[PDB]
């Protein structure tokens, strides 16, 4: 945001509120995992 | 004539098998098994 703008505080509180609501987690999960290829998520004992 | 080659391929096979079993048993007797009950939250 621009220095000392009137939009700083509201978008700030917005970001916090969205993060707490779970919007950010769900959204990131959406564009990273939900839409994505080879989604096995460590399947067939890949760690061992 | 068939029993000689059958017993030979069989003896050879089980020899490979016991060598593998012993080798791997020593391997597990050494490695300390790398035990990990849980990995990820998905588990």
């Amino acid at each position: 945001t621009p220095k000392g703008s009137s939009l700083g505080t509201p978008v700030n509180l917005a970001v916090l509120k969205l993060s707490e609501q779970g919007v950010l987690d769900k959204l990131k999960n959406k564009w990273w995992y939900d839409k994505g290829e080879c989604g096995a998520k460590d399947s067939g004992s890949k760690e061992k | 004539l068939s029993a000689r080659i059958v017993a030979g391929v069989w003896w050879f096979f089980t020899l490979i098998i016991i060598s593998s079993y012993t080798a791997n048993l020593a391997a597990f007797l050494t490695v300390e098994r790398m035990v990990s009950p849980i990995e990820s939250a998905e588990d």
